[PDB]
């Protein structure tokens, strides 16, 4: 899980986001780094982010919190079945099956708002089809491997 | 400031419109789980995307795939004209 | 036939411009395809892409812990 | 095309920060320094005389656009580069040594780093035991 260079891969990573050079990354520091290239993310949605990372509740992250994140992982858990059951939202029949116009829908018109050429990417992975059929079970072990 | 059994049965409450109007609070409760369920989805394939170096979620970055297209129109361009220049000279070199 | 040095010469010329012209016809060749990299001879472009994705890698999976905890509470009563 | 032509526009505009139509050496000279390479005078000169048809040394964008539809996958410019092949092949025969394209390509000329050489031999995928026959590789070049 830990090798050379993965370390030094998230040490120079830190420091993109902390031009300060003294190990904090705070709320100006990360919404400059979205408001570069290229969003438009709140004075909110920040803290949000920075106080799911920081664990010592002094607003901002240091390096090794900043390890502890990717420390963290997202298919060696069980949390495929949390995006499953996000799945199961949708879903109203019962079945495995989601809509495959459904799917565009809700991946372009709610939450984060997808592009549509990123669900075309969704959809051309997916490679299931009776009307149209994706198989939701499919689509979270494919991306948990 | 003291307590014994009563034991009376009837009552003048007149007591029981909470029932089918608590339905409100879980039709809000899960009116909250559409906008939660998709965000989910979004930036959990956000980030299987990501690791794909070439798949195009990073065309959503607008500036920075202009700033690529720029930067390989540049290349494009030089590195012709050297051919050119690369094959004039050759045929310099060979004429006796 | 000592005017062998100017007809040697005139090859040592060629060596260079042969060397050119496969290496420009090439590059011109590699070029047209996008990840097949001859751009990785570009080195401060090379690193700006690399901090690009590391920048939007980390990033996207701040917010993926921000919609995992959301979700949980969503679907706590 | 409509296209390319817009892409060609665009492309033009990239050389020239004057917006003035015309591209000079400094403008070139900068354009390569950007992009962390060293030309010299003489290197642009060459580059903007190839060009530049009316020979007042500058490049506008009816030249500029000469040069991009000019041809290179032609009857004519593939048999130019087969005989450079011939060059420094001294048997005879059609194939050059797969370690001496190594050689020639990363210590010759423009030079060319060693992975740009593992695309060429990647590219290739001929060895008799270690050798790389090389109208084939000109006619991958040219289609
Ligand atoms: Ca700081
Ligand atoms: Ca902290
Ligand atoms: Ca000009
Ligand atoms: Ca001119």
């Amino acid at each position: 899980q830990l090798t050379e260079e993965q370390i030094a891969e998230f040490k120079e990573a830190f420091s993109l986001f902390d031009k300060d050079g003294d190990g904090t990354i705070t709320t100006k520091e990360l919404g400059t780094v979205m408001r570069s290239l290229g969003q438009n993310p709140t004075e909110a949605e920040l803290q949000d982010m920075i106080n799911e990372v920081d664990a010592d509740g002094n607003g901002t992250i240091d390096f090794p919190e900043f390890l502890t994140m990717m420390a963290r992982k997202m298919k060696d858990t069980d949390s495929e079945e949390e995006i499953r059951e996000a799945f199961r939202v949708f879903d109203k029949d019962g079945n495995g099956y989601i809509s495959a116009a459904e799917l565009r829908h809700v991946m372009t018109n709610l939450g984060e708002k997808l592009t549509d050429e990123e669900v075309d990417e969704m959809i051309r992975e997916a490679d299931i089809d009776g009307d149209g059929q994706v198989n939701y079970e499919e689509f979270v072990q494919m991306m948990t491997a | 400031h003291h307590h014994h059994h009563g034991s009376d049965y009837d009552d003048i409450f007149t007591t029981e419109s909470a029932l089918k109007v608590q339905q409100k609070q879980r039709q809000k409760h899960f009116n909250r789980q559409i906008p939660a369920a998709a965000s989910l989805i979004q930036t959990a394939w956000r980030c299987y995307a990501a690791e794909n170096p070439d798949s195009s979620t990073w065309k959503i970055y607008i500036e920075f795939s202009q700033l690529r297209e720029h930067h390989r129109a540049t290349i494009k361009v030089i590195r012709r004209m050297q051919y050119f220049v690369a094959k004039k000279k050759f045929q310099q070199a060979r004429k006796p």
